């Protein structure tokens, strides 16, 4: 189980965006699996993922 | 959502999403309107019906 909200609603981070959802929906819903793909990019690269 | 006839004439900037960023642009929000990208050379996808 993952808690959305520290990770939200907190707003701890820099910045985020959504694709399809909206971020408070998140807590209310969710799909079968969820996967995490790390790595680390430049600035002028944030724009091309 | 609106309902069928419903009718709103504001052109003033409000609330997007779910989060409402009180008036001028900010706080994870955007800008509503948008604008066509008609272009005449271009193919049946971009053209005005």
């Amino acid at each position: 189980v993952a808690d959305y909200s520290v990770l939200y609603n907190s707003a701890s981070f820099s910045t985020f965006k959504c694709y399809g959802v909206s971020p408070t929906k998140l807590n209310d819903l969710c799909f079968t699996n969820v996967y995490a793909d790390s790595f680390v990019i430049r600035g002028d690269e944030v724009r091309q993922i | 959502n609106l309902k069928p006839f419903e009718r709103d004439i504001s052109t003033e900037i409000y609330q997007a999403g779910s989060t409402p960023c009180n008036g001028v642009k900010g706080f994870n929000c955007y800008f509503p309107l948008q604008s066509y990208g008609f272009q005449p050379t271009y193919g049946v996808g971009y053209q005005p019906y």
